[PDB]
DNA sequence: TGCATCCGTGAGTGCAGC
DNA sequence: TATAATGGGAGCTGTCACGGATGCA
């Protein structure tokens, strides 16, 4: 049962929540970063105060403030104030948040995701073609069968190998 | 050609400006022109004089303000990413209390935007449109009690973000209460701290027996106005010292206080209308002389009370009534964030105030204009209520001025959005268009103004009607609210005059929205126009009484997507709106005064005036919009002329010698063809392309930026490493593509280099490069080039160095160059077309001109649009302008058909006689008789009762010309389609939605970081989502390696993805799927939440996913 | 509830 | 306050910076631009200066930043990962593995493994002279003559086949 | 071995421990100036492991067959940067805190 | 805009005296119906036979 | 088949002196009819050198041998004082409709 | 405009097995009607042999009773939709199937869809698909503890065949939503909805997912 | 013990979206 | 590193229905 306190609170992996680069050399990073540097601020705070023997007004307010730091961790916004970043009403993203809802990790990532060799466009009557088939644009499909293609092109003279093909479709 | 109309009503007033809403509104905000001293106490100056004076003793004050001349013009700030705005000063004084010193400075507060001349704005280089908000009006209303009946909710509103809700319910047990900030509290607490005698409640409430029985507390009374105070004090501050001045404070900060609670002018109003009294101020309740004093509370008790009794002349309040809803425009909404920021400033102000030294504080010193600044941008930026303009053509932009919008800070949100205001009031007749609204989740949220329909200063919608008195029609105009057009009986537009005076035993009108017949003495009012009834868009729609709302909406939302033809024509028929949309929109240039024209250049019109002055008009040439719709004006006018004043001197995107030209006007026959026309597909004629109608610029623009890197500068030069002479043969010497020059996808539009990082050149390539003689660069091949599906000729090239005069660029950027490519499309397979009564369709077949249906002439038809789509949809406003559409092509002149003064259908028969005349006694005279298929089709109609037996060929010909039908012929065969079609001319329009812009395909490309998921859209390359839903497709297929591989190899599984791809080119099976990525991120993210999850097998014994690399 | 008001 | 740690004398010397273009606008009726801010700070202060320290002063931003007016767009959702080899090249890393190892068996075992010591295909190390010398019992001289004649064969053969042009780029 | 069952359970202080590559000591994410991890920081690579494949952050051992091995002047392990995504740090508290999961969710599992 | 192609072969299934089947490829644009109707016309109306 | 107009780099170009845009003088260009005499003949540039004030009609192109203009009131350009244009149309035999994209003349 | 609104809610409301406000009320045990009304005042009795009850209700209600007619267990007595839980209590498992199969058919039919009586069925078996102990027997269960229908039924037979005391339990009908939360897979569920909640209780239960199911498979 | 009542949790899909 | 300074400040209002707890009459 006692599990149920956390003496040792986990730290996800750094690249499930990145520090990136962007395109224009700017730097964008997840909420997580945030709520870990409160966390890991007020326990050093409370680490110093400690050893520095502080009135207990103060340990108490500063252990409150830890317990309120783990919670906007784990799940925000689920016990008093979401926590928000300077200047933003915009409640930083935890974990739960991350799990859970429409936008969550299993309903956005796990029980549907983004695949490849994938497309789409407008449709158009066809009233010529039989009921097992369906007009499908060259180009298209000269990119969704692009590694067939390839290959393809490669069983043939139209290109010395694989890689010629490629910076031939270019 | 002539242009012929119809109708009898007689428009007494013409559209008022159209941008009005934004313009009139924007303009009393700031207040430029008025000279400071003179300005009004509502605006910018209002929240000026509502933050100011700040005191605690320095004391800063305000003087008054300034707007400069912007530092760019429109243009150049749309070029150099810039927004258009001038310098806000601001003079203010600090004066020291005790010393008596006073320092007065001009302090530079920094921008604020300017609307530009047609009501829109230009925001770091885009144009933007700020939408008008609806909401309930402030003031005080009573509500039925949902869940006791009998009983009333009584709620004193004020302006958004202006303090709370008050709420007063007589309660079960027989006391009212009242709810702030969601607390319930005896009201008569506050009656006491407003210091009320029992006697003096008494007197005033007595006249209710068993209500204010419950009002009566003697621990109360007991109490003095500060005691009651402190009392109330403990009640909404629990834990809070109740110390006098801090009780004293609160309160008055809750009701009194002017600054905190505002009720708006419309609050003032409205309350003073409904209570049956006089407010002093906008609050509740004053200070005065040491004590409180009350207002609106007292009042509204006693109606709540005389509601609940049943007293006469008191009713309950309809919320959705547009007497009791209003509109925030631009002026409204930006000045409310304009008083945030202030307010922020001079929180700024207090702190230095305290802290800075006693003997020198300057004004200047003591602001700080940052957070100000910052709630301006952020108001004119990350807004809801902040768009982007639609500028697709002209008609988009003046419509998107013209919204409304429900949504938005301090409006509703979609959840809590439901019917009742969504709904459609009675009182929108002549203020909000019935017809044109979004069809999904917005609609009735997002709604059009209506043609005639203004706002007043009170922020409330009133719609024109006219004076009637004794049966005689005045040209006296009144702009009445909902409210005031409730206590009449207002005639409609159609009722029959001979002269002024109505001629009618009985006549149609409207008391508080219901139908009623009423003899010519009972009519106070008359309508201006049916008109007023709709918006600018519904206004375009010809036939309209003909139409079905529902494709109606269609239709009106759709000529907003209409795109900008170079061919484009004004429709045939017309609804005689047309040409005031041009103007109001200044899409056109126009003359200014009466003047020969002295210079007509393709870029340029000089003009002579009486004034003997020459004014240069320069043209806007194949400017790109928001949209990438070429906007372009032509001269209409020629070396010599004369012109009167209001002629046109060019025309705009979108108009024909200055009417409104959506589309092109083609001739339609309505028949099924092959399928080719099944389910709304429609089928055209090469011949569109090959006369080029429906062929439509566009503009597209591409930037690259090279900045300063910690690996070394990126560059934008013409050398780029394994690069032959065939790919920078179009770049000019700095690495620009040359203007002219044609790019296909895949050509470099910018070279540029990039320096490597440690990418620690793989020993492998060291080896290789080494083998190859070829020594391995430091730099690699960053260029611009065009995406897959664009292209164009580049029309245009922009570059901006540091160290470039009137140049300075973010940090760290060295140069930014954009490369402008147009690109002229014609009308292809899966382009939108659409008409104005709502039929849309798909371009799905284009057939070579022989195969086409056509007139025995031997002309072609130009489209085929199916008839299955007429009944189900019922609009028949099409076929009618079909119908006259025939008429005007023999006849060669075009209509005005007016909304619900029409062209009626003898008339058109009339007009198709004529054309019939046209159409055939030109074969008789040419020496042909009836064709043998003419006369086939004649036996055919014959027994389907369209032409009488008996008649010659000739008379039945002419019968069926009448209904609007012809004979056809198959252009495949030669033989006559067996029945006639109805053949003529439709105004049908290509719209934003092309196919060349949504194809879309990928095999691979870019992943999501954390998820390793292919990205979404077509702009970043990226894959189709296959959702849950697509999932339980697969599932209930019982397809499992489809699925599995949509859930693995297709998207996160990394060694499955690559191990796939080489799998293939190699032409081996793909491999069996792993572990997808996102399930090892569940994983970790659920171990950061301090749960452990353990993939097991059936021993129960843990199986590592990570493989090793997580375990130490 | 309020942590600043429950230290206050 | 920083999500990237600054030291207290650069964030002094930012805030600086900040206060000294604030007055400079207020001053100037508008931004000013790194001249005159350099200018402003006196000696020692160019406009590179002035814009590398605003430069590192940048804050970063969320990768949770909504995108659109519904809920449903992360900014992080357009940001691709450079960092993990794509299936193209990974796929072109393995049969240019593969086309080297067809040169292997070209080239006899003795001037293969040499070539493969001295690039690092083998320990991913790259070795000098004297340890594949060494190691094949030579002189460094032999070893390096024999690397030559390696690379030189295999520059024969490349002319011939082309088979490894298309790696090049 | 072939995935049958999915087993999820409270996790034991020591077992958090046991997960962690190393305690996070420090707020700090990347050198200002550098751009590199800081030591004891949310991204350092001594706990977290390499930025880089098989090289370390001073940059002493560049090569994959230096696998397990841990730098001694950087004390960063070479391997694959994969394991970025993968490898857990922690934070060991002063005073206990409570899950909110077993708090906040009624009927509370601890009250 | 060079146009040069080459003449269609003409291909024949015929079973017996009562049936064939006849193909005509490539054409150009709309001429198979171009040939196929006045065929089908003259087929029907003006083919030499007896009747009682 | 195709259009070169001194200074005129492509066809969303406007030029000084003239009224119609670029696109509009090709659309007037593509209402010309020319007439060959011999057969043998494929293709014929036609010379145009005008300055304004003038109306350009089809009539002000240089003549060329066995080569005939059947609609010379074709209105070309609208030329204004100090306006100046110079074109070499290109005009070919052929058959059915083949867009400027298909022969990239 | 002129001449499944409805439709939608009530399915929802039936597949969520809800209390309607519109209820019927019905009569628990046979009997006889003696119907007895006062102006201000109606009620409806039923009356058996052993023993009568009492129905008192609004005096505007519209009866389906004639006045000394034999009803049956849970047969209306007013008009309205029937409580699906009541109708289990009174008629049982069979009863509560049927009515709600056709009035979801109901629906349907009226807006002209025609659609197969099995997947209804499908559903309300997952309706169906739990229990409530009634006695724990000499089970480790516990009175009002919910589980599977199955997993009771094999713990009686194992009881039975042990000869030890079977466990007495009673039918529960929940709506789709409690029904897809309380089911055996936390995966399944966690992904559903209420993910922290299946997510506490399972880590506490420190239950293992079988992968039987095709959402589980899915995510993995 | 039955019935207010308060709190917490949900509320279609894919496009694009700056 | 020293005049004295001693309890915050922004609230956010037009859902809607259900399950499940908790409390009070
Ligand atoms: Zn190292």
């Amino acid at each position: 049962p006692e599990w149920m306190i956390l003496e040792a609170v986990p730290v996800l992996p750094p690249d499930l929540r990145p520090m990136v680069q962007v395109d224009g050399g700017r730097f964008a990073t997840s909420d997580l970063n945030d709520l870990y540097r409160r966390l890991i601020n007020r326990n050093n705070r409370l680490k110093k105060l400690l050893a520095q023997g502080a009135p207990e007004i103060i340990i108490r307010n500063e252990k409150r403030m830890l317990q309120e730091a783990v919670d906007a961790l784990l799940d925000n916004g689920r016990r008093g104030a979401p926590v928000t970043n300077p200047g933003s009403d915009r409640p930083l993203r935890s974990l739960t948040d991350i799990l859970s809802g429409k936008q969550g990790r299993f309903r956005q990532n796990l029980l549907g995701k983004r695949v490849d060799y994938s497309g789409r466009s407008v449709i158009v009557v066809g009233p010529q073609l039989k009921l097992h088939q369906c007009g499908l644009p060259k180009r298209m499909a000269l990119e969704l069968f692009k590694p067939f293609l390839l290959k393809k092109m490669e069983e043939k003279g139209i290109a010395p190998n694989v890689k010629a093909a490629r910076r031939m479709l270019e | 050609m002539e242009i012929k109309r119809f109708g009898r009503i007689r428009e007494v007033i013409p559209l008022p400006p159209l941008t009005e809403i934004q313009v009139e509104s924007y303009r009393r905000a700031l207040q430029a022109d008025v000279p400071p001293e003179k300005r009004e106490n509502v605006g910018i100056q209002a929240a000026f004089r509502e933050t100011f004076p700040i005191e605690e003793g320095l004391v800063l004050d305000f003087l008054e303000y300034r707007l400069g001349e912007p530092p760019f013009p429109q243009d150049e700030c749309r070029e150099k990413d810039l927004t258009y705005q001038a310098p806000l000063y601001a003079r203010l004084q600090l004066i020291h209390k005790d010393t008596g010193l006073i320092k007065e400075d001009e302090v530079f507060l920094g921008h604020i935007p300017l609307m530009t001349e047609d009501g829109s704005f230009i925001i770091n280089g885009a144009d933007r449109v700020i939408v008008s908000q609806i909401h309930r009006s402030p003031g005080v209303y009573f509500t039925p009690d949902p869940a006791r009946p009998g009983r009333y909710i009584a709620s004193i509103i004020p302006l958004p973000k202006r303090g709370p809700w008050i709420d007063l319910e007589v309660e079960p047990n027989g006391v009212v209460s009242m709810k702030v900030n969601k607390r319930k509290f005896p009201l008569v607490l506050l009656l006491r701290v407003l210091g009320y005698d029992q006697e003096t409640l008494a007197r005033e409430l007595g006249a209710y027996g068993e209500l204010v029985q419950g009002l009566m507390d003697e621990s109360v009374f007991a109490m003095r106005p500060e005691e009651a105070l402190i009392r109330l004090f403990t009640l909404l501050r629990p834990g809070d010292p109740p110390k006098r001045d801090k009780a004293v404070a609160y309160v008055y900060g809750l009701i009194a206080d002017p600054r905190r609670y505002d009720l708006g002018e419309a609050g003032r109003y409205k309350a003073e209308e409904k209570l049956g009294i006089r407010l002093s101020g906008r609050t509740l309740a004053r200070f005065e002389d040491g004590e409180f004093k009350d207002e609106v509370f007292l009042p509204t008790l006693r109606y709540l009370f005389a509601l609940t009794a049943g007293v006469p002349g008191h009713e309950v309040d309809d919320i959705d009534h547009l007497g009791n809803r209003r509109i925030r425009t631009v002026g409204e909404l930006m000045t409310d964030q304009f008083r945030v920021g202030l307010a922020r400033l001079a929180r700024g102000v207090r702190e230095r105030m305290l802290m800075g030294s006693e003997d020198s504080l300057t004004p200047a010193k003591l602001v700080n204009s940052r957070p100000l600044e910052a709630a301006i941008r952020e108001f004119f930026s990350r807004s809801q209520l902040s768009q982007f303009k639609d500028e697709t053509n002209p008609l988009s932009s003046l419509r998107h001025k013209r919204r409304i919008s429900a949504l938005g800070p301090g409006g509703l949100t979609r959840e809590r959005a439901g019917f009742d205001v969504r709904d459609v009031h009675r009182t929108h007749y002549g203020r909000i268009c019935p017809v044109e609204t979004p069809e999904g989740a917005n609609i009735g949220l997002i709604t059009s103004l209506a043609a005639y329909a203004r706002v007043d200063e009170l922020g409330f919608i009133r719609t024109p009607y006219r004076r009637v008195v004794g049966g005689v029609v005045t040209d006296e105009v009144v702009y009445m609210t909902a409210t005031e057009e409730d206590r009449y009986t207002i005639a409609q537009a159609n009722t029959p005059l001979e002269g002024n005076r109505i001629a009618a035993e009985r006549v149609v009108a409207r008391r508080k929205g219901e139908p009623v017949i009423v003899s010519p003495e009972e009519v106070e009012f008359m309508d201006v126009s049916p008109k007023q009834v709709f918006s600018v868009n519904t206004n375009l729609i010809p036939f309209l009484e003909h139409d079905d709302a529902n494709r109606a909406l269609m239709g009106s939302n759709m000529q907003t997507q209409a795109v900008p033809l170079i061919r484009a024509q004004a429709p045939v028929v017309m609804t005689g709106l047309e040409e005031r949309v041009v103007r109001d929109s200044l899409a056109a240039l126009y003359a200014e005064e009466d003047g020969e024209v002295a210079k007509v250049d393709g870029n340029r019109i000089v003009v002579r005036y009486e004034d003997g002055r020459l004014v240069e008009y320069p043209l806007r040439r194949f400017y790109r919009s928001n949209q990438g719709t070429a906007l372009d004006q032509r001269p209409r006018v020629v070396v010599g002329q004369r012109v009167r004043k209001g002629d046109l001197l060019a025309d705009g995107p979108a108009s024909e010698n200055g009417f409104l030209a959506l589309g092109q006007n083609v001739l339609v026959a309505i028949m099924p063809f092959d399928g080719y026309n099944f389910e709304d597909a429609i089928v055209i004629s090469e011949e569109l392309l090959k006369r080029d109608f429906y062929t439509s610029i566009h503009i597209e623009r591409y930037e690259i930026e090279a900045r300063d890197t910690k690996l070394g500068p990126e560059r934008i030069t013409r050398d780029i490493p394994h690069l032959s002479e065939a790919a920078l043969r179009d770049l000019d010497e700095e690495g620009v593509v040359r203007i002219g020059a044609e790019v296909k996808p895949g050509d470099i539009l910018v070279g540029r280099t990039s320096f490597k990082g440690e990418s620690e050149p793989t020993p492998e390539e060291r080896l290789l490069r080494s083998i190859f003689g070829e020594k391995a660069r430091d730099v690699k091949d960053t260029s611009l080039r065009v995406p897959p599906g664009e292209g164009g000729i580049v029309v245009r090239t922009v570059r901006l160095r540091r160290g470039d005069p009137g140049v300075e660029l973010k940090p760290g950027v060295r140069e930014v160059v954009r490369v402008y490519v147009a690109q002229k499309r014609k009308l292809q397979v899966g382009d939108k077309l659409a008409n104005r009564h709502g039929n849309k369709g798909v371009v799905a077949k284009i057939l070579p001109v022989e195969d086409m249906p056509h007139l025995p002439d031997g002309t072609p038809v130009d489209v085929i649009l199916n008839p299955l789509g007429v009944p189900s949809r019922m609009n028949l406003g099409q076929i009618l302008e079909t119908h006259l559409g025939l008429a005007g092509y023999f006849l060669g002149q075009r209509y005005i058909s007016p909304i619900f003064d029409g062209a009626k259908e003898p008339e058109i028969k009339e007009l198709l006689a004529q054309a019939f005349e046209v159409y055939f006694g030109k074969r008789k005279g040419e020496g042909f008789g009836v064709d043998k298929r003419e006369v086939e089709v004649l036996r055919r109609a014959e027994k389907l009762g369209l032409v009488t037996p008996g008649k010659t060929p000739e008379e039945q010909l002419k019968e069926l010309f009448l209904q609007g039908k012809v004979v056809l012929y198959d252009g495949r065969t030669g033989e006559p389609i067996e029945g006639p079609i109805v053949v003529g001319q439709m105004f049908i329009m290509k719209l934003y939605h092309m196919v060349e812009d949504k194809m879309h395909a990928r095999s691979t490309g870019p992943y999501s970081l954390i998820t390793q998921q292919p990205l979404g859209g077509k702009a970043q390359f990226g894959g189709q989502r296959f959702g849950e839903m697509e999932v339980w497709a697969l599932e209930a297929y019982g397809a499992a390696h489809t699925l599995q591989e949509m859930l693995t190899l297709k998207s996160d599984d990394i060694e499955g993805r690559n191990a796939a791809y080489e799998a293939i080119i190699k032409g081996e099976d793909v491999p069996e799927p792993s572990v997808p990525e996102s399930f090892r991120v569940l994983v970790k993210e659920l171990q950061a939440l301090a749960l452990d999850v353990q993939t097991l097998d059936e021993k129960d014994n843990p199986v590592d996913i990570f493989e090793g690399l997580a375990s130490k | 509830s309020d942590p600043v008001r429950q230290y206050l | 306050a920083r999500t990237i740690r600054i030291p207290v004398h650069m964030v002094e010397t930012i805030n600086k910076l900040s206060r000294t273009a604030r007055q400079l606008q207020q001053e100037l009726g508008r931004e000013p631009t790194y001249e005159e801010i350099a200018e402003a700070m006196g000696p020692g202060w160019d406009a590179k200066r002035v814009e590398e320290t605003l430069k590192i002063a940048q804050e970063p931003v969320s990768l949770e930043t909504p995108i659109g007016d519904e809920k449903d767009s992360f900014y992080g959702d357009f940001i691709p990962d450079e960092h993990l080899p794509s299936p193209v090249d990974a796929a072109t890393q393995s049969l240019l593995s593969e086309e080297l190892e067809k040169a292997l068996s070209k080239l006899s075992e003795r001037e293969a493994m040499v070539l493969k010591l001295r690039k690092g295909l083998i320990d991913g190390r790259e070795h000098t002279l004297e340890e594949v010398g060494a190691f094949f019992g030579v002189t460094r001289e032999r070893i390096r003559q024999i690397e030559n004649k390696a690379l030189r064969k295999l520059k024969y053969h490349e002319s011939r086949t082309r088979k490894l042009r298309d790696f090049l780029d | 071995k072939e995935v049958r069952k999915v087993r999820i359970a409270l996790a034991s202080p020591e077992k958090i421990r046991s997960w962690s590559y190393g305690e996070v000591e420090k707020p700090e994410t990347i050198n200002y100036r550098t751009l590199k991890p800081e030591r004891d920081g949310l991204f350092d690579e001594r706990i977290f492991g390499p930025i880089k494949d098989y090289e370390c952050a001073c940059g002493k051992y560049k090569r994959q067959r230096f696998e397990g091995k841990v730098c001694e002047r950087c004390g960063v392990e070479v391997t694959k940067s994969i394991v970025r995504r993968y490898r857990m740090g922690h934070i060991e508290l002063a005073t206990p805190a409570a899950h909110i999961w077993f708090v906040k969710d009624v009927p509370s599992k601890i009250g | 805009l060079d146009s040069k192609l080459k003449a269609p072969v003409f291909t024949v299934r015929t079973q017996g005296r009562e049936y064939g089947e006849f193909v005509l490829e490539p054409l150009e644009r709309g001429f198979g119906v171009t040939l196929g109707n006045p065929l089908r016309r003259i087929l029907l109306s003006s083919i030499p036979g007896t009747a009682v | 088949t195709s259009v070169y107009i001194e200074d005129v780099l492509h066809e969303f170009s406007t030029i000084p002196g003239v009224k119609e845009d670029v696109v509009e003088i090709i659309l007037n260009l593509k209402e010309l009819v020319v007439r060959f005499l011999n057969p043998s003949l494929q293709t014929v540039t036609l010379l145009l050198k005008a300055e304004g004030p003038k109306e350009v009609k089809a009539r002000d192109f240089l003549p060329v041998a066995d080569v005939e203009i059947m609609n010379p009131d074709l209105h070309i350009a609208t030329l204004e004082e100090g306006g100046r244009l110079n074109m070499e149309v290109r005009v070919d035999r052929g058959v059915g409709y083949v867009p400027a994209e298909k022969h990239g003349i | 405009t002129g001449g499944i609104t409805q439709g939608l809610p009530r399915v929802i409301e039936l597949f969520e097995a809800r209390r309607p406000k519109a209820k019927a009320v019905i009569s628990e045990i046979d009997g006889v009607v003696r119907i007895e009304e006062t102006e201000e005042k109606l009620s409806v009795f039923v009356e058996s042999e052993g023993f009568s009850k009492e129905y008192k209700l609004p005096k505007e209600a519209r009866l389906l009773v004639k006045d000394g007619d034999y009803v049956e267990a849970g047969q209306p007595l007013t008009r309205g939709a029937i409580d699906p839980h009541q109708l289990l209590e009174a008629k049982g498992p069979e009863a509560v199937e049927r009515y709600l199969v056709e009035e979801i058919q109901k629906v349907y039919r009226a807006q002209g869809v025609k659609l197969h009586d099995k997947h209804i069925e499908i559903v309300v078996r997952q309706m169906m698909k739990y229990v409530e102990v009634t006695d724990p027997g000499d089970s480790r269960l516990l009175e009002g503890q919910v589980l599977e229908k199955w997993d009771v039924e094999a713990l009686n037979e194992r009881l039975i065949a042990e000869g030890k005391t079977p466990v007495a339990w009673k039918p529960l009908l929940m709506g789709v939503t409690k029904s897809a939360l309380s089911t055996k897979s936390w995966l399944s569920a966690a992904s559903f909805q209420n993910t922290t909640h299946v997510l506490t209780e399972a880590a506490i239960a420190g239950k293992k997912d079988e992968l039987i199911g095709l959402k589980e498979n899915v995510i993995l």
